């Protein structure tokens, strides 16, 4: 036989979703459902959902396709759960492969075996731990993987362009010690440059300490040692293949206003900002549309994308 | 003792149906008369039997009666048996003379000719059981898969011809034609196989033909001939190599494409045997749909270990279709010019195509305007002695972080054939140079090569590329390589200015990290800098919102030129080789003095780059001569050259904004 040990939605489940889709506040509850063991970080959890959904995919006629999925980075002092969060990403993720630092060889590559992950992880969530530690040699390839969305192997050899369209998370320690919090908007990241852009969202988290927040940590930690989570992935698959929200003229002016704001004001405030940011705006909008199950994109969604990209920046 | 159980399928009348399939035909005189006679005429060996037409025939034999037993399912159901059955029928209908066959002419045909002559003579004298039909062939029967555009008849489930995963392969596909796909591995070098090998006797002669069956055979001596036999006593006999019929044999293993591999396991190779004409068709590293009968070849022993019998199999090659087969080579320019003309007649081809390169992004009509030229290139030159002068265009795209510079490069390397996309860390120095056991530059040459992250490429790489603008060269002196290989490559390089982005308080060449030795080579450097503008960025946002929202970008009104027909036009463009008139030449000169003088009167620092070295002149002659070719020219008119100057000045000078 071979029963393995450690999806089917039946009649009833899909109905539960359908009922639950109409409720206006669901997004926040969902976003809270990820973290039984983790405080706050509602914004980040929101993010991980918005990666699980991911802006459909759009392949133009006789032209290149615009990247659908959203990529995320987390930077902060240790104990931030950054390595703890990712495993829970992994479990409910429906795929994909995890990779930690070095790591490699080839990472996503076929290696052209005589005589990898990112390919095998296609349509899925790749995790990267200690994302900074990874040799630049690889990073050079990750540029090709992330935005371009394809992998190219000329090695000896079999010469082919094969597709890895994977979504990506990465957690990476601050440069030196705990200095992340106070340190400048740059020189803090340690891994310039285009990479910083490729990632749709750069989230920063601080371990800086306070007594009140401390107490509020204490109790939950205590109780820990003494609506269903599984329903979360079932909620997710139907949402994924059904149905793609397209795009609507309700929203566009919002994200345009927002975007232009970002460039003009933030280029005085902070960096980096490019057309890439705009792309990301659209992906987030569409993703939150998927959460809403709406056959259409909306203005509210646009405002949400606005919000999370703000907490990304500020 | 070995029971027997009837099956509805019968080969007897199916052979009859094959005979009715051959030489009696309409839809395409018939194709099987001419295709067969051209083989009989001995200019042709491979007989490519399409299963598509077998599909077409049944319609005429069914509906449209009178109804008959099916082949297309019955073939691929077995597909080994038909090679010995469907193909022998060709012997019965084949034209006898056929025309002008003679004897020698051909080597080894004279051997058998004299065999049948001496045999006929000696037999006709003795009377005063024949040479096997497989020895006399000199042609190979190959079936091909039905994908198919006409498979939609529909016979539905009839198709394999299902371009399946190596993982998808099962022990239930043995003895049934199956297409597979993957990268060629190890591609063993061709060696002769054997079929009959009729050994020669000594005393009384004759001949005997030993069948080559499965992998191997046991050689025999004794005597088969009745004359040498028993009196006196047993005649000695040796194999004659001239008499034997040799069929090329090449084996190669194919690993899976690795995208077809799950989250787990390992790439699994599949062993593939090749015969006859299809030999050498396969080359290492090449994704190919290989179709063939899927068969075991047991066991050679061992035979103790398995037990059993544990076949282990292989795939017989039948047909070969490789992914990614090309200008400048075409003869005609017959009714295809028609396919060019829809593009020509509207006029203003240059702007139209320009816009039609990478419409997926908004803005930068100038950049694309030039990329069209890059794709076109020409005309080089030969000084008759001779040495060459390229010959092509070299483009850079500067600026950061956004503006989507690299998407233009995925664009181009998608459109242009023989284009190859690489990155620095990325493509190793050994990636561009050729090892002895090439890539990048050698791999893509006669066509555009594309580079990203052009700063991070370090040093040894930059020397290669620094040299390749002498074109026609790389020189590898290391170890087991003294060769100088020829790279005719074009180069497009996307790079980011020194961190973070283009500091205006710094002079040009300060915020461009690149040496001036290299930039003099680049004829056109497009620096794309981003200064926020409330009006335009609205338009942009409208564009990038419109698509996503729609897939098709242009509306009201433009017609985006499909890359296929576009490639056709550019192909028809590269053929011209125009020549300059006296007036545009002088104009180029005068304008060049004015450009030199105006560039230097500007003074050192900021502004620049100087010095407008002669490679910019030659560059603008070469751009000129390119723009001419989209007029199809030979005239090379003044507006052409002027336009080249325009593109040049517009390239830079965007740093004043
Ligand atoms: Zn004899």
């Amino acid at each position: 036989t071979v029963y393995p040990l450690h999806q089917m939605l039946t009649d009833f489940d899909i109905r539960n979703i359908n009922k639950l889709s109409k409720k206006k506040d669901i997004f926040d509850i969902l976003s809270q459902s990820l973290a039984p063991s983790i405080y706050g970080h509602d914004h980040i959890k929101k993010a991980i959902l918005l990666m699980l959904m991911g802006g459909v995919e759009k392949n133009l006629e006789n032209g290149s396709h615009l990247r659908g999925d959203i990529n995320i980075l987390m930077v902060g002092d240790p104990s931030t759960a950054k390595s703890q969060l990712l495993r829970f990403v992994l479990n409910t993720a429906s795929l994909a492969i995890a990779t930690t630092g070095r790591g490699s060889s080839g990472v996503g590559l076929t290696a052209a075996v005589t005589t990898g992950a990112m390919v095998l992880a296609d349509r899925g969530v790749v995790c990267i731990d200690e994302f900074d530690k990874m040799t630049d040699v690889d990073r050079v390839a990750i540029h090709e993987v992330m935005e371009q969305q394809t992998v190219t192997i000329a090695k000896a050899g079999i010469h082919t362009t094969l597709n890895a369209r994977c979504s990506v998370i990465a957690a990476a320690n601050p440069v030196f010690g705990q200095y992340d919090v106070n340190r400048d908007p740059h020189q803090n990241i340690a891994l310039p440059d285009s990479l910083l852009s490729r990632f749709d969202l750069l989230f920063v988290v601080t371990d800086d300490i306070n007594e009140i927040r401390d107490r509020s940590i204490s109790e939950h930690v205590l109780r820990t040692h003494r609506v269903t989570i599984p329903f979360l992935r079932k909620y997710v698959q139907y949402a994924k293949e059904r149905v793609i929200p397209q795009l609507t003229q309700e929203a566009i002016n919002v994200i345009v206003k927002n975007y232009t704001d970002l460039r003009n004001d933030d280029n005085t405030k902070k960096s980096p900002i490019t057309a890439r940011t705009l792309e990301t705006l659209i992906r987030l909008a569409t993703a939150h549309a998927k959460v809403r199950l709406s056959k259409t994109v909306n203005k509210v969604d646009a405002k949400v994308a606005a919000n999370l990209l703000r907490f990304a920046l500020l | 003792a070995l029971p027997s159980i009837q099956l509805p399928v019968d080969y007897n009348n199916l052979f009859n149906e094959i005979t009715d399939f051959l030489v009696t035909f309409k839809q395409d005189g018939p194709k099987y008369m001419a295709m067969l006679q051209k083989v009989a005429n001995r200019e042709l060996n491979s007989v490519i039997i399409d299963l598509d037409d077998i599909l077409q025939y049944q319609n005429e034999k069914f509906l449209q009666g009178t109804q008959a037993d099916d082949l297309v399912s019955a073939i691929q159901q077995n597909a080994n048996h038909f090679t010995e059955l469907f193909c022998r029928a060709i012997d019965n209908n084949m034209p006898l003379p056929t025309k002008e066959i003679d004897y020698k002419d051909d080597v080894l045909d004279v051997i058998l000719n004299q065999r049948r002559l001496r045999n006929e003579r000696m037999l006709s004298d003795r009377t005063n059981e024949l040479f096997p039909p497989n020895l006399t062939r000199r042609y190979f029967l190959y079936f091909k898969p039905l994908s198919q555009n006409c498979a939609r008849r529909y016979r539905k489930k009839a198709i394999s011809s299902k371009p399946l995963s190596v993982r998808q392969i099962k022990g239930d596909f043995l003895g049934q034609l199956i297409t597979v796909r993957g990268i060629i591995t190890r591609v063993s070098d061709v060696k002769p196989a054997v079929e009959v090998i009729a050994y020669t006797c000594d005393q009384c002669g004759y001949e005997v033909f030993q069948e080559v069956n499965s992998r191997t055979f046991t050689p025999l001596s004794e005597c088969t001939s009745e004359e040498c036999s028993q009196n006196q006593t047993k005649g000695q006999l040796f194999m004659s190599t001239r008499a034997s019929k040799f069929s090329a044999f090449q084996e190669c293993k194919i690993q899976e494409l690795s995208q077809q591999v799950p989250v787990g396991h390992i790439p699994r190779s599949l062993n593939i045997h090749v015969n006859g004409t299809l030999v050498r068709s396969l080359s290492p590293g090449d994704i190919v749909d290989v179709t063939g009968i899927f068969l075991p070849a047991p066991y050679t022993g061992f035979k103790a270990l398995k037990a059993g019998l544990l076949t282990e199999t292989y795939l017989e090659a039948q047909f070969v279709r490789q992914h990614k087969k090309k200008f400048a080579s075409f003869s005609l320019t017959s009714d295809v010019e028609e396919r060019v003309m829809e593009l020509i007649t509207s006029g203003d081809v240059y702007n139209r195509l320009a816009k039609s390169i990478a419409p997926e992004i908004y803005g930068n009509l100038d950049v694309k305007k030039a990329l069209l030229l890059l794709l076109v290139g020409g005309v080089d030159k030969r000084v008759g002695d001779g040495m060459k002068i390229r010959g092509d265009i070299n483009v850079c795209l500067m600026g950061d972080p956004g503006v989507a510079k690299s998407q233009l490069l995925k664009a181009i390397c998608k459109i242009s054939p023989r284009g190859v996309y690489t990155t620095g860390k990325g493509s190793s120095g050994v990636g561009l140079t050729a090892a002895v056991m090439g890539g990048a530059l050698v791999l893509a040459d006669n066509g555009i090569c594309c580079i990203d992250e052009f700063d991070k490429m370090d040093e040894s790489d930059r020397t290669a590329i620094h040299e390749v603008m002498e074109q026609q060269t790389i020189s590898i002196s290391k170890a087991g390589i003294n060769t100088t290989l020829n790279a005719r490559t074009s180069i497009l390089a996307a790079a980011n200015p020194l961190y973070g982005r283009y500091n205006p308080r710094l002079s040009p060449l300060d915020n461009i990290n690149l040496p001036a030795a290299l930039l003099s080579r680049f004829d056109i450097l497009f620096l794309m800098l981003d200064i926020p503008s409330r009006d335009d960025d609205e338009k942009l946002a409208e564009h990038v919102t419109y698509v996503h929202m729609h897939n098709k970008q242009p509306d009201l009104d433009f017609t985006p030129v499909e890359p296929s027909k576009m490639r056709e036009y550019i192909a028809y463009a590269k053929t011209k080789r125009p020549v300059m008139s006296e007036a545009v030449n002088d104009y180029v000169v005068q304008a060049y003095i004015r450009l030199r003088q105006d560039s230097k009167r500007e003074m050192d620092s900021k502004f620049s780059f100087g010095q407008a070295t002669p490679r910019t002149l030659l560059g603008i002659i070469r751009l000129s001569q390119a723009l001419a070719k989209l007029r199809l020219a030979d005239m090379v008119d003044i507006d052409d050259v002027e336009e080249a100057l325009r593109l040049v000045r517009v390239s830079k000078e965007s740093l004043y904004q």
